[PDB]
């Protein structure tokens, strides 16, 4: 709740809603350090292993 | 060893190496995740942040 | 869950949550709108209400 | 209405943001600065335009 903007974050200026461009908390290609499932969506991210 | 590629650099674990464990580090640590795009910055001057 | 439907028709009662677990086709477009899922009253009703 | 609900959602299609909405996230101080779109409509204390 802290990490976004819940009061002015209604709309979308591309793919992404506006939540992911004020925080990386909300933004996908920030990935969590540890991982059990790949997400849902990825287009700019690519895996390389 | 790929600091500068990374999102997250030297502050933030100088940060967390000393902060006290209470919600507050929590919150801190998820405010120092804003971005600082131009789209960030309309957002959280238009909040009065 | 089989012989629930969910109906979102106020502004107090719209919970996108909710309506995207009981129903996919709600879970297909807050899936398409992720910005929606907030819980100002901004989610959509439909036409009628 | 309530079968109809779900095909509502079925198209993945945004709607607009209603002008009585968009008033909401406004702060107190610059609700009266040039920037606040929906002035024209402020006329009367106890009706919407």
């Amino acid at each position: 709740r802290i990490s976004a903007l819940p009061g002015l974050n209604n709309g979308q200026l591309a793919e992404e809603p506006l939540s992911a461009y004020v925080n990386a908390l909300h933004d996908h290609r920030l990935w969590p350090p540890f991982v059990t499932h790949l997400p849902r969506n990825m287009e700019g991210v690519q895996v390389v292993a | 060893a790929h600091e500068y590629h990374n999102w997250l650099r030297s502050p933030f674990s100088r940060y967390s190496a000393t902060c006290p464990n209470v919600l507050h580090s929590v919150m801190t640590l998820a405010a120092m995740l804003y971005k600082i795009s131009p789209v960030s910055l309309v957002l959280q001057t238009k909040a009065h942040i | 869950i089989e012989y629930s439907l969910p109906v979102p028709f106020h502004r107090f009662y719209s919970n996108p949550t909710i309506c995207a677990a009981l129903s996919d086709d709600i879970k297909r477009y807050v899936t398409e709108f992720p910005h929606y899922h907030r819980h100002d009253g901004g989610f959509p009703l439909p036409t009628a209400f | 209405a309530a079968r109809r609900i779900p095909h509502f959602y079925r198209v993945r299609r945004e709607v607009p943001r209603t002008v009585n909405e968009m008033k909401q996230d406004f702060v107190v101080t610059d609700f009266y600065k040039v920037g606040n779109i929906t002035l024209y409509t402020e006329l009367h204390p106890f009706f919407d335009f």
